[PDB]
């Protein structure tokens, strides 16, 4: 996953008698979270330089709509990344507060290998899936 | 004129609590932020006449 | 390039300058 690639971090590997959440593990997710955060910061920052050049040059009436189309895709995504960064920052608070690795609904613990894919996971598969079901029913 | 909570603040305050020159500087930079984010050069002079 | 002359109607020319590039801004609601 290019996420695991961005940091010089390798998937962890819980050893036989390793205690659950230890110092080495929180140091592991911190590097990934900062690197992921540092990569996201570069995407919002870069994007803008291209964005500033297009808005300065005035398109022809015919290509305003074609030029604008590429601008809208970028814009929407950026706000999601801002949300992602805010979710990462929120997840980064869970490490410092020593409350990382467990389901937020029920006290159940979230998998170690599960956290390496998406370190920002907040719930276990049971509570998370149930939540998505309630969603489709409470929404539509 | 200090920040007693966070979040964006209303320009109505800035003029009242911080000064005529304070609110004018708030606008010019926060409007230019949108234009200058888009690479558009509009000399502050103009935005000031609106102010 | 010289200084502004007496009588030039700067209010209008100010307004125009701001409103012309308005076509180049995103009228959705960008959020940085
Ligand atoms: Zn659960």
């Amino acid at each position: 996953l290019s996420i695991l690639a961005i940091a010089g971090v390798e998937p962890y590997q819980e050893k036989p008698g390793e205690e659950y959440m230890n110092e080495a593990q929180l140091a592991h997710f911190r590097r990934i979270l900062e690197a992921w955060r540092n990569q996201l910061r570069d995407e919002v920052d870069r994007t803008v330089t291209h964005m500033q050049d297009e808005a300065a040059n005035f398109p022809d009436p015919v290509d305003r709509a074609a030029q604008e189309e590429e601008f809208s895709l970028e814009l929407r995504n950026r706000d999601r990344e801002r949300k992602l960064i805010k979710k990462i920052e929120k997840t980064l608070k869970k490490v410092e507060d020593e409350d990382f690795g467990y389901c937020e609904s029920c006290g159940v613990e979230i998998g170690i290998r599960r956290l390496e894919a998406r370190p920002t996971a907040d719930l276990c598969i049971d509570c998370k899936t149930l939540a998505e079901i309630r969603e489709k029913q409470m929404a539509g | 004129g200090d920040v007693i909570s966070d979040g964006p603040e209303a320009p109505h305050d800035i003029l009242r609590l911080r000064g005529v020159h304070a609110v004018t500087r708030y606008i010019v930079n926060e409007v230019q932020d949108v234009y200058r984010l888009q690479g558009v050069k509009i000399n502050d002079k103009h935005i000031e006449v609106i102010v | 390039g010289h200084i502004i002359n007496k009588g030039e109607a700067i209010g209008v020319i100010a307004a125009q300058s701001i409103g012309e590039p308005g076509t180049q801004l995103t009228m959705r609601t960008f959020h940085i």
